[PDB]
RNA sequence: UGCCUGGCGGCCGUAGCGCGGUGGUCCCACCUGACCCCAUGCCGAACUCAGAAGUGAAACGCCGUAGCGCCGAUGGUAGUGUGGGGUCUCCCCAUGCGAGAGUAGGGAACUGCCAGGCAA
RNA sequence: GCUCAACGGAUAAAAGGUACUCCGGGGAUAACAGGCUGAUACCGCCCAAGAGUUCAUAUCGACGGCGGUGUUUGGCACCUCGAUGUCGGCUCAUCACAUCCUGGGGCUGAAGUAGGUCCCAAGGGUAUGGCUGUUCGCCAUUUAAAGUGGUACGCGAGCUG
RNA sequence: UCCUCCUAAAGAGUAACGGAGGAGCACGAAGGUUGGCUAAUCCUGGUCGGACAUCAGGAGGUUAGUGCAAUGGCAUAAGCC
RNA sequence: GGUUCUCCCCGAAAGCUAUUUAGGUAGCGCCUCGUGAAUUCAUCUCCGGGGGUAGAGCACUGUUUCGGCAAGGGGGUCAUCCCGACUUACCAACCCGAUGCAAACUGCGAAUACCGGAGAAUGUUAUCACGGGAGACACACGGCGGGUGCUAACGUCCGUCGUGAAGAGGGAAACAACCCAGACCGCCAGCUAAGGUCCCAAAGUCAUGGUUAAGUGGGAAACGAUGUGGGAAGGCCCAGACAGCCAGGAUGUUGGCUUAGAAGCAGCCAUCAUUUAAAGAAAGCGUAAUAGCUCACUGGUCGAGUCGGCCUGCGCGGAAGA
C-alpha cells in the first residue's frame, strides 16, 4: 500500500438522501499493472473496501500465474 | 454470549464484635466456614453461626491452625 | 512478537496505570535502559527495538529484554456502533511505569553501547536514559 | 578521605522528610544494635560525589556527628526511581 | 522442694523440620504367646486378650548444633482521609494515619493441674 | 395436573403486508446538514536497516515512533420531526495555501536543453468534447497549466428534475 | 428465570448487547448413627507388564477427593470403607 | 396543548424492586401535615470489632526473562540383528539461584467507610413509629474510584460527594453544570471571600531580590541546538593547555579476498614490528586500483584559562485553513 491510488465517490444506484450523499463506492488503481477494480455492494465503505481488496487480491494473484503458466 | 449473573445473596457478618445479641440471632451468614463455631453458638446447615444463648460476641484466634472462632461472653 | 503462549484468560480490563517501578537496578548485565516516562510498550515496538541493538554491536553482546507484554489490549473493529461486546484481541502491551529497566547488555565497550541505545530508544514512545551497572 | 559532615533529625515523618529532599538534604540511619538507632541527615552533594568511589560500599567510613567520630559501613541505600539522586542510606554502624 | 516419667490443657511455628549425642531401677515403646471375650472386605500387622525371659535399635522424651523454616524492629518508601495547586491519561504542597518487601538482630520455647520413680 | 422458559404467570385459544395508507406524539429516536472527537482518511515530522555501481539522508525509505488539519467513511445523538428540500449540471461566486502554471532562491545521481526535490510566494490565470443521471474516471485533442480544498460536500423565496 | 466468580472502590448492596462458567436433576444409599481408615504425583525393586493395571518399600504432603459449574470450606475430616 | 387573584411556612426525586413494562402505573426510599414516644438521632474523643481493596509480594493458580544442573528429544559416527555400543555447532521439563506481571492469584495488608458500646458540648427533636395529602421513577456536569470505548467524545453505564435542576449575587470577556457565596424588606454607611489594582473599569505605573528578548507570557509533542541564568563535580593546565600558524603523518605492505581488484578504503582479517620531536597497517574524498589532499597523534610559535558531560530555572525551532 505505498503505489495504490485509491479513489472514493459517491456510490451510483438506488437509495435515498443517504446514497446521495455517501462516498460508499471505492476505487483501487494499481500502478505498476494498470488495473481497474469497481465496487459498489454494500453501504458501509470498510466493508465495500474489504470486497475491493478481495478481488484485486485475486487478480494480481491470478495473472501473475498464467502469465507464468503461458511461457511455460 | 455472556451477560448471565446471579442475584447477590447477602453474605457476611450480622453483628460485630461488641454486640450484645440475644438468642437465636443470626451472627454471620457464611457461605463456606470462614468462622467456626466456638462458645454457646451452634453451626448451622449453611454454616450460619447463630447465638445458642444471648450475651456479647467476641471473635477469637485460637485454635492450631489459626481459625477465626465466634463464642459469646456470658452476661 | 514476545506473546504469552496459552493465558489463562482472552480478554481483560483495561485499567489504571499509577505508582513507580518495580526491576530499578541492572542486575544482569552492566549497561541498562532506564524508562524516565510513562506509558505503554507494544509488543512489535519490544521487537523493532531489539533488531536496532542487534545491529548496533554487530554480532557481540548479551541483551536481556527485562519486560514483557502479557496484557491484552483490544480494539473494536472498523466503522462498528458501540456495544455489542467487547472488542478482539489485537495486539499485547507492557504498562511501563516510571524508572523500569527495558534492556540492558554485557559484553561490549561502554561508549559503543551507548551507540546502541539511542537507535533502540528512537524506535520506542516513553522517553527515555541510559544508566550503568551500580555496586549497591 | 571519607569523612562525612551531617547532623541529628528532630522531625521525623513523611512529610518532613520529604520537605528535606527538596533542600538537597536526605535522611539517613545508623543502627549497630548495641546502641539507640540515630536519625541523621547528611548533605547531598557531597555524598552524591563520593558514593562513585568502589571505595564507598566496603570501607570503614567515619560520620561525623556532633564532634563523634562514628566508624560506619555503609548497607543499603534506595536510590530514586530514575532521577540520579538519593533517598535513604542504612549505615550499619559496625 | 530438686531432677526425670506418664496423663490432661493453656498458648499456637521464637514453640516446627534436619544433623550429632544420650536415657531404661521406675515409667514408656518394641517385644513373648494367643484356643477363648473380640478382630482381619486376606493376614493378631492394626484393633483386643493373657503375659513379660529380652532390648533401648526403631519409636518416644531430654541435651547440643543455626544449616533451613519462623519471628522481627528503628529509619525510609508505596498508598491514602480532609483541605489547596499544577505541565491536572498524573503528580505536588499543608496536615493526620502509615504499611508490604528488605536490613540489623531475635531465636532451637514457655507454662498450668494431678499421679509415680529417684533423692532431700 | 402448566418449557404458563416473554419464567410476578394479560386469554383455555392467535402469524404477516402496507410504496393506497390514516390519526395521535417525539428531535425522548434515525437518514441529509451543523457540533464534540479523529479510530479510519489526508498531510508533515523523528530514528535509520537498506536500496541508489562506490555512498544511509540527489532521490526513495523497511521494522518502529510523535504530531497537525477537520476535506472521506464512521463513532456519539447535543440543535431541528406544529418541516432545516437532498445528487449532478446551469448560472454566479468567495476565501484559505498543503502551489498546477507564471515569479525568486537552495541542492542534485544539475554539461547543455528538459527534469527530480525542498524553501518563499495566493497578484492574476487555471480547457473543449465522446460516454453515463453522473460526481468520479477512462479516452480523443489541446494548453503556460487543465491545482487540491472550505463555503448547509456554496448556491431550488434563481433555474433544471 | 435461577447458581458461582469478577467488574464492586476491604460491611451489605450496585449497571451495561461488560469479562468467564453452570442448572430445569440425581440418591432407599450418595440419607442417620456408631466404629474404623486415609490422599495426588513421582522414584527404586518385582511374572507375562508396556509411558500408563495390581504388589512391596520410599520421597511427598493434600498439588487429591468432594454425584455435576465456580468460589468459600473440609482431617475433629464435610474425603474413603 | 392550556388551566385565570395575593401573601406567609416547609420542600422533594429522576433511585431500587416488578410490570406485553421501558415517555405509563403500584409498593418502599426521599416531601409535607397531624398525633404520640425514649439524651432516640447527628458530629468528635476513647474503646470493642470483622473485613481483603489501594499498595506490596510470588509458597499456591497462571504467566515470564537469564544463568547452573539436566532425563528425554534432533542430526550423525556404528553391531547399518540388537541389547544400546561412541560423539554432538543443538532443543529441553522437573529442580536450585536471580528479575518481572495479574479483574476472575494471596503465605501479607493499610487509609477511609461501616456496626456496636461508653463519655462531654451543641443542634427551633435533627430520630423512630402510626395516620391524612402528594410529586417523582427521562436526570445534567464537575471532582475522586471504575467497566466500556482508541487511558477518543459536552459519549455511554454504576458507586460516592458537590453544584444545576429548584438559586439569583461577584469572579473566569460572554458562559445552568467550575471558583467564591445562600437574596425577608428598605439605607447615596462600614470590613472582607474568590479574583484583581497602567487604561476601557473600582483599586499599587507600590516596596525588595532575581529570571526571560520570544510579544514568551497570550494554544501542543517526539526530537534538535555553543539561546541564557543558577548549582555540584571532573579532565588538562604559566614543567605553558585549548584554538590558529609552520613540519612529519611514513618503512616492511598491490599485507593472505575466491593470487584478475577494492594499495590506511564495501560483505575480506588481525588490531604487528621499527624510527621517535611523532604518526592509526586508520575518518573521508577520488580512482578498476593507484596517484592526490586532510585529520588524528607529535615538535617550535604566541601565551592564558579552556574543554566535555551531569543536575535544574526560563526561553527558541518543531507550528499549515478556509
Amino acid at each position: 500500500p505505498a503505489d495504490l491510488r485509491i479513489d472514493t465517490f459517491r456510490s451510483s444506484g438506488a437509495g435515498g438522501q443517504h446514497v446521495n450523499t455517501t462516498d460508499s463506492a471505492i476505487r483501487i488503481t494499481h500502478l505498476p499493472t494498470g488495473i481497474v477494480v469497481e465496487c459498489q455492494d454494500e453501504r458501509s465503505q470498510h466493508k465495500n473496501k474489504a470486497k475491493a481488496l478481495s478481488v484485486l487480491g485475486a487478480r494480481i494473484h491470478a495473472a501473475e500465474m498464467a502469465k507464468r503458466q503461458q511461457a511455460e | 454470549r455472556n451477560g448471565r449473573d446471579s442475584e447477590a445473596k447477602r453474605l457476611g457478618v450480622k453483628r460485630f464484635g461488641g454486640e450484645s445479641v440475644l438468642a437465636g440471632s443470626i451472627i454471620v451468614r457464611q457461605r463456606g466456614t470462614k468462622f467456626h463455631a466456638g462458645a454457646n453458638v451452634g453451626c448451622g446447615r449453611d454454616h450460619t453461626l447463630f447465638a445458642k444463648a444471648d450475651g456479647k460476641v467476641k471473635f477469637e484466634v485460637k485454635g492450631p491452625k489459626n481459625r477465626k472462632f465466634i463464642s459469646i461472653e456470658a452476661e | 512478537m514476545l506473546q504469552p503462549k496459552r493465558t489463562k484468560f482472552r480478554k481483560m480490563h483495561k485499567g489504571r496505570n499509577r505508582g513507580l517501578a518495580q526491576g530499578t537496578d541492572v542486575s544482569f548485565g552492566s549497561f541498562g535502559l532506564k524508562a524516565v516516562g510513562r506509558g505503554r510498550l507494544t509488543a512489535r515496538q519490544i521487537e523493532a527495538a531489539r533488531r536496532a541493538m542487534t545491529r548496533a554491536v554487530k554480532r557481540q553482546g548479551k541483551i536481556w529484554i527485562r519486560v514483557f507484554p502479557d496484557k491484552p489490549i483490544t480494539e473494536k473493529p472498523l466503522a462498528v456502533r458501540m456495544g455489542k461486546g467487547k472488542g478482539n484481541v489485537e495486539y499485547w502491551v507492557a504498562l511501563i511505569q516510571p524508572g523500569k529497566v527495558l534492556y540492558e547488555m554485557d559484553g561490549v565497550p561502554e561508549e559503543l553501547a551507548r551507540e546502541a541505545f539511542k537507535l533502540a530508544a528512537a524506535k520506542l514512545p516513553i522517553k527515555t536514559t541510559f544508566v550503568t551497572k551500580t555496586v549497591m | 578521605m571519607f569523612t562525612i559532615n551531617a547532623e541529628v533529625r528532630k522531625e521525623q515523618g513523611k512529610g518532613a522528610s520529604r520537605r528535606l529532599r527538596a533542600a538537597n538534604k536526605f535522611p539517613a540511619i545508623i543502627y549497630g544494635g548495641k546502641e539507640a538507632p540515630l536519625a541523621i541527615e547528611l548533605d547531598h552533594d557531597k555524598v552524591m560525589n563520593m558514593q562513585a568511589k568502589a571505595e564507598f560500599y566496603s570501607e570503614v567510613l567515619t560520620i561525623v556527628v556532633d564532634g563523634k567520630e562514628i566508624k560506619v559501613k555503609a548497607q543499603d541505600v534506595q536510590r530514586h526511581p530514575y532521577k540520579p539522586k538519593l533517598q535513604h542510606i542504612d549505615f550499619v554502624r559496625a
